[PDB]
């Protein structure tokens, strides 16, 4: 199949700072790639959805762009509750997600 | 409003079975199809299989083929998971989610943690 | 009587269906779930930047009003019923010229399950635009594009879907290549949005990734145009005094590469920018009209107009040793500079 | 007068309350389409666009119960138009690119019910028809162009065909006069081909065309073979005529490289050396060795010449006689 | 008006499907053709387009109307709505009606029930052409026709007094040949689906070799005569007679190769084919008669243009 | 929707299959032309295509009616719902109404009942062509037009606006690139068939060949071609292999000439003007190459000049030098002279 | 299904009784009906046939007061088969050619009514309209095009034309891509043109298309000039090798020949010269002046002075050739 890579494993920024996080594709995927995020006990819950537009009832903070192969979610000010981890995934296939990226301050 | 409610906790030994399901609310079971994932303990999401609940056609992932069985009920919206000859390796949390489009997984389950031991 | 039951669900199906309003109309989105069966990649027109394509294009959506209840599941009709139904308004973003076959009859099923879903399949032969940049030719490849949607609805009107994976809602039948000088690698599909004056519309994008084979034209073009270089560069092993000799092999030679430059653009469009084979025609006019001026060079020192026999002969052209070594390696250099150059891209 | 009224109302009768929508045995056994073909011709075999131009009278006979009528003793032929008001197979041909069926001075079209039932349903159809043809072997090659007989919309459980005859079916092969080809064989062939919306009934008539060698032996071997000869004229000729074997030997390179491409031109873009090329090359290479002869006899005299030519004016016809044996009965056999 | 009120008589209670006395007898159908100008004959294709005035003529029972009205000269609009015969062209490769700026059709109706039904047709008729004294050969072109469907039992044809009336062939596009003469016939032919009667119209058109002889022969003759100066010229002269000889010989190879454009792909030698060869083998041996010679001269300035009109008495009689 | 009231009695109880006054008098169709483009001209196929607004009057009494509007402009649609015309071109080999977007067709009902019933046609007329003095030809392409199934006691067609005003071209609409539409006469005539009498209207476009561009692409070329030949004569008639080249390459240069000449003209024997031309240019061109012949023939030393007896010019190329460029000059003259002062 | 049947009764409401044959306001003001471009490409640009294939999403807007519905919120987009039982502008190219809506998968038009009349109605139409071109110039020739849109059968007294947006109302025509164009300049006029029949309004949209003289040096000029260059080589000869020098001169003539009756088969039978055979005459000349250059030469000597004349002519050619160039380069350029 297809294996998403997030390349950050973890981060240490700070509340109210920009952060990137950074998801690759082992081949082609198109715009077919989505973020989801992933509280401790809680069950994925999408953000954006292909690789640029945002799912209804999301805050805007959460800005995602990219292009085949290459795929970025940056939040411009994190929040209290945008600590979590964060899986990126692909549905030009079937579907692979990739390991998760998690923030810390 | 759209909520999938999975069946709940579960323990059990090697060598038996267990069957979770994964019921669906707020929309037509049949429109859309339901794929199922599993995720280990601080690992990456596995996709096991989708079901399509109109023909109950059924695709699986290689590394699940034989080891799992999706059936759904038309009648009562419910698609099903069964898993046979369980292992250590298979002790994890199972996730159902729709598919709304070709793009996104819209609602996922709330979780099924496994445990064999 | 055994088909009068079919009869009366076809007519309940129809009685008061307005076939000019979409499914959902003022209430939801139509979702139209697409697929392509080529039962063959027809040929690929450079010159016109078009590419010949036959597809059994399939329509899947659900339309509600044709629910049904019967002794069947599924009604296999003919087209004829097709007609009295909405169906999308698709066309082709890139299409030419297509055509919809209908020998013997129109080349369209049209299935109903009982639950209102639609598979609407047609056979086409979409000659679509492949807008090509040739500036590799012949060793170029093209992700020649085949965007379609509807026409008249708009994103909030009618919004379009892959049946399948979108890896896997495009097949190619395994003998349906009609390609000459091409090879179809694969396909990528993507979805997008497009702005058009009239509105957002949704554009199902795919992607036939075309690599040409040189090997039309490293018969046509390139063994020419070496062997003239080649034909150009025996010129150098006669001996000087053979002025008419020489002289025929230039002028000959020179005549030739500028009838294969005319030859070769003649197969193109014509583009306004060198291609890859005009650098290596230029390159080949280069090396035979050197070989000519190198002659004429030669020429101008040809102190005696009488050849070796059996009282002072000339000698042999140093400017004809060297170019015998020189002009045989430069050209050997420049293949392989320019076929490295060309063939390791990606 | 009184048998057109009875025939009148007879016919009245079939077609009132005719669905065309469902086919025979809709919800039942599918039906068994029968086929027949007469073909009229065989226009032109198109190798640039690959494909054929065939024309015939394409019938196909099925039975239809709604159809049968029993009151009159005959066989009624109706006028052409009365066939949109049936439901007919949908039978289209999965090779064509373009078809019509021909329109003067009426739709050329047939239609005659039976009494059992049988339709007899006639089209003179003109088909140019697909036919990807591996020309490795050309001219020497044999095309096994076929016309794909199958049915659209209708799966092996809605519908049946068979050619009416084994080989009965298909008449009028032997009687087509090709101008390039001639027609070895004919093979008919009932089969089951499976897409993902089911499986459908296909009938593939198969064309087994032999290529007709003499028309290409005077257009492309003969130039060849009297320009290859022509060459050979080169080693007669004194050395120190540089003039003459130069502009004999270039002549004749720049004229063969002018028919490889002139051919070429005639044929499609193809990225594989057929026979045809195998041959020019095999030519090519002759000629320009025989310019590099004297290019050699030059480069010796001045940069024992005599002995090279008498061995060239041998060896060339020679070794050219063994590249004919082997090319001829590799390629013919 | 009178007219109308007659013609929704006749059409009242038509079934326009079913021919004149079905199951009872034949349909005696008499058909006229007016040539109105032969199309240019496409020898490449093995066709040649016509264009007539296609008159077919029948007596229906049912269109029979008494009135001091005695014949009722109708538009093409009543073509559709009446029983017509599906008469086809059995060897059309494709046919045009005309339809600008109307259809071009007339339909005229007697009170006897007699029908005059004449259409105006461009056929691409099919003619098999027989190449071997191209372009001295003549060509008998036919024109087959015949009821699709109905057999011999359901419609019969027969040719009238005025069979063909051939028009004035002065304004014919008949470019390269010359309308000789017309032939008709009627024959009943055996098919799968019955017995058909079929009328063939022979054009037995006569090639004009006027054209061909400066476009092709003259050229050919001409390079061979180009051949003939080599003789004259000194033999010392190597490059010069080099030269006129592989030019003339390369040439022979280029007018071979055009000569074949205009010719359908056929698997034997023409008459033209044939005259390019020999002049190929005399501008051959001449240069060949240089070849021999430079390793005599006089007696070919006498038998080369002694051999070649020879062979024009004999090709050309032929 | 008056006016949907005032159109509709119209086509009530009309009968489209029948002529107006039928049985009563002859219908007489008013004919002009106002061609909008008079498109290329077909050597090849003696064909030539005119865009043309094709505008038929004629008068319907049972089209008349009494409205506010003294005309009624109606969609081109309406057209097929009443009896017009059945007009065909004699000589019309292939024709386009066109319907981009819609049928390009006027009809307009006058309140007297007078139709104006116009077209946009692309019409591809037979011009049957007498290419003898060709490329200086003039040709009148006639454009035959009439009835077809009604005979000269049903529909008689006449020019509405007389003779020398009913055929108009617009001074901008002419596409003829190698032909000068010198003008037109209009002419009506009654032709006899084996199903009766019919009016014939004849319009003949008079076109006048523009010899430009063969001046150019083959006059020019022969010309320079056979001065070519005639520049033997001056090169030392010891130069026996260069002499040579120039009169084969002249020679085949000339058959080229012609097959391409030929290439543009139909298969037609009429033996046109151009070959004369071209086989007067073939023969001096011919002629230079035997005069050479000659030359080598009596060349005896075949040493070219130095500075040991040494060749004197030939008083053939002496002569050959002055008649060529002089009998060449006067059939120059002679040949201009004749086509060109053809009325 | 509700809203469904709402929007039934709506449209079903709009044609009925609508009268197809009557324009809006017929016999009142004329309808203003507002037409916008957008190319979607432009194809084949043909000297040969003076023509010019045009794909484009001509959208015609005008207001309808029988087609205004107030009851639906909502723009109300109907299928292409509701065109034919709506009134639309009888609207033609007068230089269109050959022209076609598409029809895949079905008609390629658009019909999108608005609550308040307004008729927004698109076609897909690929037209081949005609376009005169004044190839005095070619290949340095702004060629402008136009398409001449206007009504047939409607006066200005019926019908007004006007470009919905002014200038932006055609709009992709900087995206269109050329293969020998480069589009330079775009205009909209809008006139009333005025036949026998009437004053009709007329919108003419004329592209002003500059050719891309970068193909042609690769195709035309430069081998024009290398060949004419490859001439001045028999300069550099020495007189004596007549077999040469004539060789490469007459060589240069007929090929420059080939080459000038290569572009006009490729060109259209027009009498006026055109720039490229300026350029190719004066090719022509001076290759036909190096001939008659070594012909000077060999009536000189065979007939130090016969240096004199090759010694100032390889200078001479080469500068009076580049004066021919400025001069000539300076007048198109
Ligand atoms: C597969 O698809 C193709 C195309 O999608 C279909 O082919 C088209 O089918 C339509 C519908 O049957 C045909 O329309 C008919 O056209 C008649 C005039 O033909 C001329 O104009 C058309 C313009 O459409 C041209 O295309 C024609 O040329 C082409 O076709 C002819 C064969 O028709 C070929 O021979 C040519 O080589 C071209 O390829 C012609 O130039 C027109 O008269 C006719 O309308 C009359 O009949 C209908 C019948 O329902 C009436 O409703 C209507 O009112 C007309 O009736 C009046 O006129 C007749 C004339 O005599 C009178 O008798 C009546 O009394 C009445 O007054 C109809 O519109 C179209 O020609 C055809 N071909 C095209 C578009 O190229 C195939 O059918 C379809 N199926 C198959 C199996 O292929
Ligand atoms: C564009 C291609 C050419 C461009 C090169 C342009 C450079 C250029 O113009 O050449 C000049 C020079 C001339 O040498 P050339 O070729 O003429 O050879 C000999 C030379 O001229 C002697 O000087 C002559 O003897 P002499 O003493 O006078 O009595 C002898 O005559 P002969 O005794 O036999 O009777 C000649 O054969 O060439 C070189 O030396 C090699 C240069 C490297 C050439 C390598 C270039 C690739
Ligand atoms: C028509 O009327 C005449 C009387 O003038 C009569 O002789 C004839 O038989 C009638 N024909 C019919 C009714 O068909």
């Amino acid at each position: 199949y297809i294996v998403m890579t997030q390349s950050p494993k973890s981060m240490s920024m700070s509340l109210g700072e920009r952060v990137t996080l950074s998801c690759r594709a082992s081949e082609y995927v198109g715009s077919y790639v989505s973020w989801y995020q992933q509280k401790p006990e809680q069950s994925p819950k999408l953000l954006i959805y292909g690789a640029s537009n945002r799912y209804t009832g999301v805050p805007d903070r959460f800005a995602g762009s990219g292009s085949a192969t290459d795929f970025t979610l940056t939040i411009t000010s994190v929040q209290a509750e945008d600590l979590a981890d964060y899986h990126c995934g692909q549905t030009y296939n079937y579907p692979t997600f990739g390991g998760g990226t998690k923030l810390e301050i | 409003e759209i909520q999938l409610q999975q069946s709940g906790p579960e323990l059990v030994k090697p060598g038996t079975s267990v069957k979770v399901s994964c019921k669906a609310s707020g929309y037509s079971f049949t429109d859309y199809n339901m794929y199922w994932v599993k995720q280990s303990h601080g690992k990456s999401l596995e996709w096991i299989g989708y079901i399509d609940p109109y023909n109950a056609d059924t695709t699986y992932n290689r590394e699940f083929k034989g080891k799992a069985t999706l059936t759904v009920d038309k009648s009562s919206s419910t698609a099903f998971m069964h898993l046979n000859s369980l292992t250590s390796e298979d002790s994890a949390v199972y996730y159902c989610a729709r598919k709304r489009n070709n793009f996104y997984f819209d609602y996922w389950g709330q979780g099924t943690p496994l445990t064999v031991s | 009587d055994n088909t009068t039951v079919f009869t009366r669900i076809l007519d309940r199906l129809l009685d008061g269906y307005d076939n000019r309003l979409r499914p959902g109309l003022g209430e939801r989105v139509t979702e139209v779930k697409t697929d392509i069966f080529v039962t063959s990649f027809g040929p690929v027109s450079d010159h016109d930047m078009e590419y010949t394509i036959d597809v059994f294009f399939r329509q899947s959506w659900k339309d509600e009003r044709l629910k049904f209840k019967g002794p069947m599941t599924v009604l296999r009709l003919n087209n004829l019923m097709a007609s009295k139904i909405w169906t999308p308004d698709t066309f082709f973003h890139n299409g030419k010229k297509s055509v919809a076959h209908n020998m013997t009859m129109p080349n369209k099923l049209l299935r109903i399950t009982e639950d209102g879903t639609l598979l609407y399949t047609m056979r086409l032969t979409v000659r679509a635009e492949c807008p090509m940049h040739l500036e590799d030719f012949p060793m170029d490849a093209h992700a020649c594009p085949l965007k379609f949607g509807s026409y008249a609805y708009t994103r909030a009107e009618v919004v379009y879907e892959w049946t399948r994976e979108p890896a896997r809602s495009v097949v190619v039948a395994e003998d349906g290549s009609r390609l000459n000088q091409y090879d179809l690698l694969g396909q990528t599909v993507d979805s997008g949005i497009v702005q058009s004056s009239t509105g957002e519309y949704v554009v199902m994008t795919t992607h036939f990734h075309l690599k040409r084979k040189i090997g039309y034209f490293v018969i046509q073009t390139y063994l020419p145009c070496i062997m003239t270089v080649i034909l150009s560069q025996v010129s150098f092993w006669l001996n000087r005094e053979s002025v008419p000799a020489r002289t025929v092999f230039g002028v000959t030679t020179v005549l030739t590469m500028t009838t294969l430059s005319i030859s070769a653009r003649n197969s193109l469009p014509k583009v306004a920018y060198a291609t890859a084979m005009d650098w290596f025609i230029a390159v080949c006019y280069a090396f035979v009209f050197s070989a000519l001026i190198e002659f004429a060079t030669v020429n101008y020192f040809t102190k005696r107009g009488y050849a070796w026999d059996g009282k002072t002969f000339n000698s042999v052209s140093k400017i004809d040793r060297l170019s015998r070594i020189a002009f045989p390696l430069l050209f050997g250099i420049f293949n392989l500079v320019y076929w490295a150059t060309y063939l390791n891209r990606e | 007068p009184s048998n057109m009224s009875l025939v009148k109302e007879t016919v009245d009768r079939l077609l009132k309350g005719y669905d065309i929508r469902l086919r025979p045995d809709f919800g039942g056994p599918p039906v068994a389409v029968g086929m027949n073909i007469d073909i009229a011709s065989i226009d032109m075999v198109s190798e640039v666009n690959m494909d054929y131009t065939l024309t015939m009278y394409f019938q196909q006979a099925w039975r239809d119960k709604r159809l049968s009528y029993n009151v009159i003793p005959l066989n009624l032929t109706l006028d052409n138009r009365v066939a949109d008001q049936l439901w007919v197979p949908d039978t289209y041909f999965l090779n064509d690119k373009k078809s019509f069926v021909h329109g003067v001075t009426v739709k050329n079209r047939m239609i005659r019910l039976h009494p059992d039932g049988t339709v007899l349903y006639g089209l003179r159809i003109t088909t140019t028809a697909a036919c990807m043809m591996d020309l490795r072997r050309y001219p020497l090659d044999e095309q096994n162009c076929t016309l794909e007989i199958e049915s659209y919309g209708y799966t092996t459980d809605d519908i049946e065909f068979y050619w009416r005859g084994d080989d009965n079916a298909v008449t009028g092969v032997t009687k087509i006069e090709l101008p390039q080809f001639s027609i070895v064989d004919y093979k008919l062939i009932t089969k089951k081909v499976v897409f993902s919306t089911g499986s459908y009934p296909r009938l593939s008539l198969s064309f087994k065309l032999k290529r007709n060698i003499g028309y290409f032996i005077l257009q492309t071997y003969m130039p060849s073979i009297l320009i290859t000869i022509l060459s050979w004229v080169s080693f007669w000729i004194n050395y120190d005529a540089s003039a003459a074997r130069v502009a004999l030997g270039i002549t004749t390179v720049l004229t063969m490289t002018t028919i490889n491409t002139h051919l070429r031109e005639t044929l499609p873009k193809i990225p594989y050396v057929k026979a045809i090329d195998m041959y020019l090359m095999g030519c090519f290479v002759f000629v320009f060795m025989a310019l590099l002869e004297y290019a050699l006899v030059n480069y010796i005299f001045f940069g024992d010449v005599n002995a090279i030519d008498r061995w060239s004016r041998i060896f060339f016809p020679v070794v050219f006689s063994f590249f004919n044996i082997v090319y001829w009965l590799y390629y013919v056999n | 008006g009178d007219v109308t009120v007659i013609l929704n008589n006749l059409l009242e209670g038509y079934d326009n499907k079913l021919r004149p006395d079905i199951g009872v007898k034949p349909t005696l159908i008499h058909t006229d053709m007016y040539v109105n100008s032969i199309g240019p004959v496409n020898a490449i294709n093995m066709e040649y387009t016509i264009d007539i005035f296609f008159a077919q003529t029948w007596y229906d029972r049912r269109l029979k109307f008494n009135s001091t009205i005695k014949v009722l000269r109708l538009n093409s609009n009543m073509v559709g709505k009446i029983w017509i015969p599906d008469t086809f062209f059995r060897n059309s490769k494709k046919a045009d009606a005309h339809w600008i700026t109307t259809p071009n059709r007339m339909l005229r109706i007697w009170n006897d029930g007699r029908v005059l039904y004449t259409l105006r047709l461009t056929i691409d008729a099919e003619c098999q052409l027989q190449l071997h004294n191209f372009p001295m050969d003549e060509h008998s072109c036919p024109l087959e026709f015949s009821s699709y469907g109905y057999p011999r039992e359901e419609i019969v044809y027969q040719w009238k007094r005025s069979s063909v009336e051939v028009g004035d062939t002065r304004s014919w596009r008949l470019y390269q040949f010359s309308f000789v003469g017309l032939r008709n016939t009627t024959e009943v032919v055996k098919t799968t689906s019955g017995d058909y009667v079929v009328m063939s119209v022979y054009f037995d058109l006569s090639r004009r070799m006027g054209y061909f002889t400066i476009q092709t022969y003259i050229p050919c003759t001409l390079i061979v005569v180009l051949s003939w100066v080599s003789f004259w010229i000194n033999k010392d002269a190597v490059p010069a007679r080099t030269s006129l000889g592989i030019t003339t010989v390369l040439t022979m190879t280029t007018l071979s190769t055009i000569a074949r454009k205009s010719l359908p792909k056929v698997s034997y030698v023409t008459a033209m084919d044939l005259f390019v060869s020999v002049c190929f083998i005399f501008v051959f041996s001449a240069l060949v008669e240089y070849g021999t010679l430079h390793y005599m001269d006089s007696y070919a300035r006498i038998f080369f243009p002694t051999a070649f009109c020879l062979f024009n008495l004999v090709y050309w009689v032929s | 929707t008056i006016f949907t009231r005032i159109l509709d009695r119209l086509l009530d109880g009309y009968d489209n299959r029948l002529r107006p006054g039928l049985g009563d008098a002859v219908t007489e169709v008013k004919t002009d032309i106002y061609v909008t483009s008079f498109g290329p001209v077909s050597d090849t196929d003696m064909e030539y295509t005119i865009d043309v607004f094709f505008r038929q009057t004629w008068h319907d009494e049972r089209l008349k009616f009494d409205g506010p509007m003294k005309i009624l402009p109606l969609n081109n649609l309406l057209a097929s719902k009443i009896w017009t015309p059945d007009t065909f071109f004699h000589n019309g080999k292939k024709s386009v109404a066109h319907n981009m977007t819609t049928p390009n067709k006027l009809l307009r009902l006058v309140d007297n009942g007078t139709l104006l019933y116009t077209m946009r046609l692309t019409i591809h007329a037979e011009c049957p062509m007498h290419l003898e003095d060709f490329p200086m030809d003039v040709h009148a392409c006639p454009l035959k037009f009439g009835s077809y199934a009604y005979t000269k006691a049903e529909v008689i067609y006449s020019w509405t606006l007389g003779k020398n005003k009913s055929v108009e071209v617009a001074q901008d609409g002419s596409r003829l690139n190698q032909y000068d539409l010198l003008g037109h006469v209009v002419g009506t005539e009654i032709i006899r068939s084996s199903t009766g009498e019919y009016v014939v209207m004849t319009t003949h476009f008079h076109l006048k060949r523009k010899i430009g561009y063969f001046v150019i692409q083959t006059y020019l070329p022969c010309i320079m071609t056979v001065i070519l030949s005639q520049v033997s004569f001056w090169l030392n008639r010891e130069s026996v292999p260069a002499r040579t080249v120039f009169g084969v390459t002249t020679v085949l240069t000339m058959t080229t000439l012609s097959i391409s000449a030929r290439n543009s003209l139909p298969k037609v024997a009429y033996a046109t003007a151009m070959d004369w031309f071209i086989a007067v240019c073939y023969a001096f061109v011919f002629s230079a190459l035997i005069e050479f012949a000659t030359v080598n023939y009596f060349t005896k030393r075949s040493w070219a000049w130095e500075g040991k007896t040494y060749n004197s010019v030939s008083k053939v190329d002496k002569i050959s030098r002055i008649i060529f460029p002089v009998l060449f000059a006067i059939f120059n003259l002679v040949y201009w002279a004749t086509y060109v002062n053809r009325e």
